[PDB]
């Protein structure tokens, strides 16, 4: 399990619950949509890209 | 003692060091989170920060930039690691904050600074899922001006027949670099698609880390500086070659691996590229 298509325009908390209630040690980070990020791949990390409505805009993904 | 990380030998950089070619006087901008200039195994020649609240490019609050810079150019001495191009002049062009993110206009401003200061090679270990007219313009102008431009392909794996290469790697003007392991096998995370150009080591790569540390990282971020460093080696042996020639010498001398959709032209070989 490496990506959560199923997390759509779900809220912050629904994404945090599903992901933790699936990957306990997740280091979760919320960042704006439309930013550039490093391309390191870290198995612990799930970056969450939100709109100005605090909803998930893009498929969340391990790394 | 000094260790040679396996990726530096896999690309054959030591054969060039053995003829006296190590990057001397070639200017490499690492456009990233900054570089820890007080690292004992690094020499930073200059820099500028585009990040409005972190104005020191010589302080790396993330760790990413410093690790990328050690792959390019960790010094040849009796400590730590050894870079692909260990006499290169490293420039820290900080465009990312402590959390490893930046705005598109900060990235663009970084590329513009690199052109204005006559950089020979740009490395971009960074990306996003969408492009923009201003970003496309800025990398195409760096290339027009003579700069070799290299970037991470992305860490999104496969999604059927769809391409997963992010920007700016997706631009034809940019060498987009994917990741292999010490067995020349593609790493599971490595992005794929027609825009993928070459492969380089991306799995468990040891490099420099802020505060006199060393550490292994994975990602197409770690594969890209192998190729930026390779470019600097080729220019130190052939200072008369253009960006066109450097790029084509790398693309034409790779060790061929799988399907181009998954492996681009294959793994770079700088010893062969430099004999062209
Ligand atoms: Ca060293
Ligand atoms: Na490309």
């Amino acid at each position: 399990k490496t990506e959560w298509p199923e997390l759509v325009g779900k809220s912050v908390e629904e994404a945090k619950k599903v992901i933790l209630q699936d990957k306990p040690a997740a280091q979760i980070i919320v960042l704006p949509v439309g930013t550039i990020v490093t391309r390191s791949y870290r198995i612990d990390r799930v970056r969450l890209f939100v709109d100005r409505l605090d909803n998930i805009a893009q498929v969340p993904r391990v790394g | 003692a000094q260790s040679v990380p396996y990726g530096v030998s896999q690309i054959k950089a030591p054969a060039l060091h053995s003829q006296g070619y190590t990057g001397s006087n070639v200017k490499v901008a690492v456009i990233d989170s900054g570089i820890d200039s007080s690292h004992p195994d690094l020499k930073v020649a200059g820099g500028a920060s585009m990040v409005p609240s972190e104005t020191n490019p010589f302080q790396d609050n993330n760790s990413h930039g410093t690790h990328v810079a050690g792959t390019v150019a960790a010094l040849n001495n009796s400590i730590g690691v050894l870079g692909v191009a260990p006499s290169a002049s490293l420039y820290a062009v900080k465009v990312l904050g402590a959390d490893g993110s930046g705005q598109y206009s900060w990235i663009i401003n970084g590329i513009e600074w690199a052109i204005a200061n006559n950089m020979d090679v740009i490395n971009m270990s960074l990306g996003g899922p969408s492009g923009s007219a201003a970003l496309k313009a800025a990398v195409d102008k760096a290339v027009a001006s003579g700069v070799v431009v290299v970037a991470a392909a992305g860490n999104e794996g496969t999604s059927g027949s769809s391409s997963t290469v992010g920007y700016p790697g997706k631009y034809p003007s940019v060498i987009a670099v994917g990741a292999v392991d010490s067995s020349n096998q593609r790493a599971s995370f490595s992005s794929v698609g027609p825009e993928l150009d070459v492969m380089a080591p991306g799995v468990s790569i040891q490099s420099t880390l802020p505060g006199n540390k060393y550490g292994a990282y994975n990602g197409t971020s770690m594969a890209s500086p192998h190729v930026a460093g390779a470019a600097a080696l080729i220019l130190s042996k052939h200072p008369n070659w253009t960006n066109t020639q450097v790029r084509s010498s790398l693309e034409n001398t790779t060790t061929k691996l799988g399907d181009s959709f998954y492996y681009g032209k294959g793994l770079i070989n700088v010893q062969a590229a430099a004999q062209h």
